[PDB]
C-alpha cells in the first residue's frame, strides 16, 4: 500500500519483515502471487490448493 | 517435475497441479454387505423383549378372572406377520391388549419396510481399493487370478515407483502397455484390474468415455503431487521473466477461460447414483448366519433338556 | 435456436415376471425350508413330525394351513427365528423391488453449444443444418 | 484482498467487501457460528480442516485461484538452489503424505453428503406409549368388566 | 389370503386340497410386494 501520504510504498505486515532484513526464511502458509514474486524467490509450494 | 531432470534443467513456476493416480476398473454397483441391522438394536431390538414380556402379569390376571408356552408363541406370531396356528387366549377380556399389540405390530413392519426402502437407493458403492499401501498392491498371495496392474514403462511413474516399491514394479514388468488407448482397450475386455498413470491425463480420460461407469480410486487422491512446468535452457536469463507471465495468467483468471479446451466434460462422478441388480444379495448370508447360529442353539438347549435326568 | 436428438428405448422391469434376482432368488432358501423341517423333526422326536414342513412352509408364504405347533421349547425358538427369517426376506424383495422401479437412467444427453461432445469435435457425433439458411 | 482488487469485473464486489472484513484467521470463523457472518473467503487447506472438527460449518465445492504455500526466501540467497530440492524429494519417498496423514486429515465427523438414508431410531416413546397406557388402562377396564359381570 | 388378512376361515378337506392353496400364497407375496412398490414409486415422482 502507499503509505505515509507520499509516493512510498511499503510492505506491511509479514512480508516486509523479510524485505527489512528482520529474517531470511518465511514458513508459513504464504501464497504464490503475482505481486509477491516481482522480488522475492519462492520454491517448489508444498500442496496445491485454491 | 521431479528430482532427477531438475539437476540439468531449470524449471517455471507450477503449471497444473498432477502427481500419480490409479484408474480403476468399471465394476457393477453393489448394496451394503449386509442388511441394515445398524442402530435400530442400540434402542428398538432391545426395548421390544422387555416390553413384550410384561403381558404375562395380564394372560395370568385374566385366567385367574396359556402363559407358560403360548403366550410369546402367540405374541411373536403377529409382530413378524404370520398366521402361525395359535390358539387365542380365554374370555373377552384378554381381547384388548392383543388389539394394541396389533396396532404395534402395523406400525411397526411399515416402518421398517419404509427406512430399508429409503437405505437401499441412497447409498453409494464404495471403492474396493483404496491407496497403494493396500494389501491387493501388495505382493498378490491369495486371490483367485490375482491383481494384474498396468502403466506404461518409459517415464516418470516408472521412475518414481522404481525407488519406493521395488517387488511392485518387478511383478509388473510382465504386464506392459504399449498407449493411452490401448489400456482402456484393455481395462474394458477384463485384461488389466487397474492401471497407473498421470493424473491430469486420467482426469481427461474419465470424462470422455461414451459410458460414464466407475473411473478413479477415490476422487482425486494422488499419490505424489507435483505439477507440469516448462523446461528451458541451464541458467537462462529468460527464467525469471516467463516465471512472472504464467503468475499473471493467473492473476487474471484467463485460465478458466482456458478451461472450454482443456478438462471439461460429461459425466465427472456428477451423479452419485448407482442402480444394482442384485445378484449380489448374496452378502445376505449374515442373516443366514443368524439362521444357522440358532441351528446351533437348537442343539445346544438340547444338551440342556438332558437335565431331568439328573432331576 | 434449439437442438433435437433421438430418445432411446429405456424398458420397464415387466420381464421380471416374479424374477428380478432369480439367479439369486435361491432354491437354497428351499432347502433351509426343507433342513428346518428336519431339524424340527429331531429336536421333537428325541426330547407332528411328517407334518413339520406343512409348518414351515406355512411360515414363509403367509397361508395359514391347519397344523399344529411343535411340543418341544427348543423347536419353538427356532422357530421364532425361522418366522423372523421370512418377514427379513420378503421385505427386501420389497424394497428392492421398488430400487427398480424409482431410479432412472443413465446417458444425460447434451446441453447447448457449451457441451465438450459438440464444442470439440470429433467422428462420434455428426452435426447439420439447412445449407444457405440463417444458421 | 490482491486478488479481488486485481480484476476490475468483481470491482463491486470488492466495493462490498470494505465494511466488513476481519483481522485474524480465527475471528470470522468464531464470526460466523454467530450468525453475524452468512459466508466466508479463504484458502482451501484450512476451510477442508475446519470444516471436519468444528462439525457444524460446510464448504461449497469449486475453487478459483489455484496456487500453493512456498517457502518465502530473501532475493538471491544461496540456499535457492538446496531448498528447492529436497521439498521435491520429500514429495517422493512419501514424506509429505505422512505428514498430513498425522495432521490435516486424521480426524472427521460424517461427510456431509447429505444422507438422510440413516437412523436415528433413539427415541421411541410415543409409539411405545400406546401399549404403555394399554398396559395400565387395561385392568382398570378389566375390573370394570367384572363389576358387570358379578352384576349380571 | 390375496388381501393380506387373518379372517378366521375353515381350510378345506385333505391333503390334497393343500397344494393349491400353497401356490395362491406365492401368488398373495409377490402381488402386495408390488402393489406397495409401484405406489411408493408413483407418489415420490409425480409432479403439483
Amino acid at each position: 500500500e502507499r503509505v505515509q501520504n507520499s509516493n512510498k510504498k511499503e510492505w506491511n505486515g509479514m512480508m516486509g519483515e523479510l524485505l527489512s532484513g528482520q529474517a531470511d526464511m518465511i514458513v508459513a502458509p504464504l501464497t504464490i502471487n503475482n505481486e509477491r514474486a516481482q522480488y522475492i524467490e519462492f520454491s517448489k509450494p508444498f500442496k496445491y490448493q485454491g | 517435475i521431479n528430482e532427477e531432470r531438475s539437476e540439468v534443467v531449470d524449471f517455471s513456476v507450477p503449471f497444473i497441479e498432477t502427481g500419480i493416480s490409479v484408474m480403476v476398473s468399471r465394476s457393477n454397483g453393489t448394496v451394503s454387505p449386509s442388511a441394515f441391522l445398524e442402530p435400530f438394536s442400540a434402542c428398538v431390538w432391545v426395548m421390544m423383549f422387555v416390553m413384550l414380556l410384561i403381558v404375562s402379569a395380564v394372560a395370568v390376571f385374566v385366567f385367574e378372572y396359556v402363559t407358560i408356552g403360548k403366550a410369546i408363541w402367540l405374541l411373536w406370531g403377529l409382530v413378524f406377520n404370520n398366521s402361525v396356528p395359535v390358539q387365542n387366549p380365554k374370555g373377552t377380556t384378554s381381547k384388548i391388549m392383543v388389539s394394541v399389540w396389533a396396532f404395534f405390530a402395523v406400525i411397526f413392519l411399515a416402518s421398517y419396510t419404509a427406512n430399508l426402502a429409503a437405505f437401499m437407493i441412497q447409498e453409494e458403492y464404495v471403492d474396493q481399493v483404496s491407496g497403494l499401501s493396500d494389501k491387493k498392491f501388495q505382493r498378490p498371495n491369495d486371490f483367485s487370478p490375482p491383481f494384474r496392474f498396468g502403466t506404461v514403462p518409459n517415464g516418470s511413474t516408472e521412475r518414481n515407483i522404481r525407488n519406493n516399491y521395488a517387488e511392485m514394479h518387478a511383478y509388473m514388468g510382465k504386464f506392459n502397455q504399449r498407449g493411452v488407448d490401448d489400456a482402456l482397450l484393455s481395462l474394458k475386455t477384463g485384461k488389466l484390474d487397474a492401471f497407473i498413470y498421470d493424473a491430469a491425463v486420467l482426469n481427461y480420460m474419465a470424462g470422455r468415455d461414451e459410458g460414464c461407469k466407475l473411473v478413479t480410486i477415490g476422487s482425486g487422491k494422488v499419490f505424489a503431487s507435483t505439477g507440469y512446468g516448462i523446461a528451458i535452457q541451464k541458467d537462462s536469463g529468460w527464467k525469471r521473466q516467463v516465471d512472472l507471465a504464467i503468475l499473471q495468467l493467473f492473476g487474471d483468471g484467463e485460465m478458466e477461460e482456458l478451461e472450454a479446451l482443456w478438462l471439461t466434460g460429461i459425466c465427472h462422478n456428477e451423479k452419485n447414483e448407482v442402480m444394482s441388480s442384485q445378484l449380489d444379495i448374496d452378502n445376505m448370508a449374515g442373516v443366514f448366519y443368524m439362521l444357522g447360529a440358532a441351528m446351533a442353539l437348537s442343539l445346544i438347549t438340547f444338551i440342556s433338556e438332558h437335565l431331568f435326568y439328573w432331576q | 435456436l434449439t437442438i433435437l436428438v433421438k430418445k432411446e428405448i429405456p424398458r420397464s422391469t415387466l420381464d421380471s415376471f416374479m424374477q428380478p434376482f432369480q439367479s439369486t432368488l435361491w432354491l437354497l432358501v428351499g432347502l433351509s425350508v426343507h433342513v428346518v423341517a428336519v431339524m424340527l423333526y429331531l429336536l421333537d422326536r428325541f426330547s407332528t413330525l411328517s407334518s413339520a414342513m406343512w409348518f414351515s412352509w406355512g411360515v414363509l408364504l403367509n397361508s395359514g394351513i391347519g397344523e399344529g405347533a411343535p411340543r418341544s421349547f427348543s423347536a419353538r425358538i427356532l422357530g421364532m427365528v425361522w418366522a423372523g427369517f421370512a418377514m427379513i426376506i420378503v421385505a427386501s424383495y420389497t424394497a428392492n423391488l421398488a430400487a427398480f422401479l424409482v431410479l432412472d437412467r443413465p446417458e444425460e444427453r447434451i446441453t447447448g453449444i457449451n457441451d465438450p461432445r459438440l464444442r470439440n469435435p470429433s467422428d462420434k457425433f455428426i452435426y447439420a443444418t439447412v445449407k444457405q439458411s440463417s444458421v | 484482498d490482491i486478488y479481488f482488487r486485481r480484476q476490475v469485473e468483481l470491482s463491486t464486489m470488492y466495493r462490498h467487501m470494505e465494511k466488513h472484513n476481519y483481522e485474524s484467521a480465527a475471528e470470522a470463523i468464531q464470526a460466523v457460528r454467530d450468525n453475524k457472518l452468512h459466508a466466508f473467503i479463504w484458502d482451501s487447506a484450512v476451510l477442508e480442516f475446519e470444516a471436519s472438527q468444528k462439525c457444524d460449518l460446510v464448504t461449497t465445492g469449486e475453487l478459483f485461484f489455484r496456487s500453493g504455500f512456498g517457502i518465502g526466501m530473501r532475493k538471491d540467497s544461496p540456499w535457492k538452489q538446496q531448498v528447492s530440492l529436497s521439498i521435491l524429494k520429500s514429495h517422493e519417498n512419501g514424506f509429505m503424505e505422512d505428514l498430513d496423514k498425522t495432521w490435516v486429515r486424521y480426524q472427521e465427523c460424517d461427510s456431509r453428503s447429505n444422507a438422510p438414508a440413516t437412523l436415528t431410531c433413539e427415541n421411541m416413546a410415543g409409539v411405545f406409549m400406546l401399549v404403555a397406557g394399554g398396559i395400565v388402562a387395561g385392568i382398570f377396564l378389566i375390573f370394570i368388566e367384572i363389576a358387570y359381570k358379578s352384576r349380571a
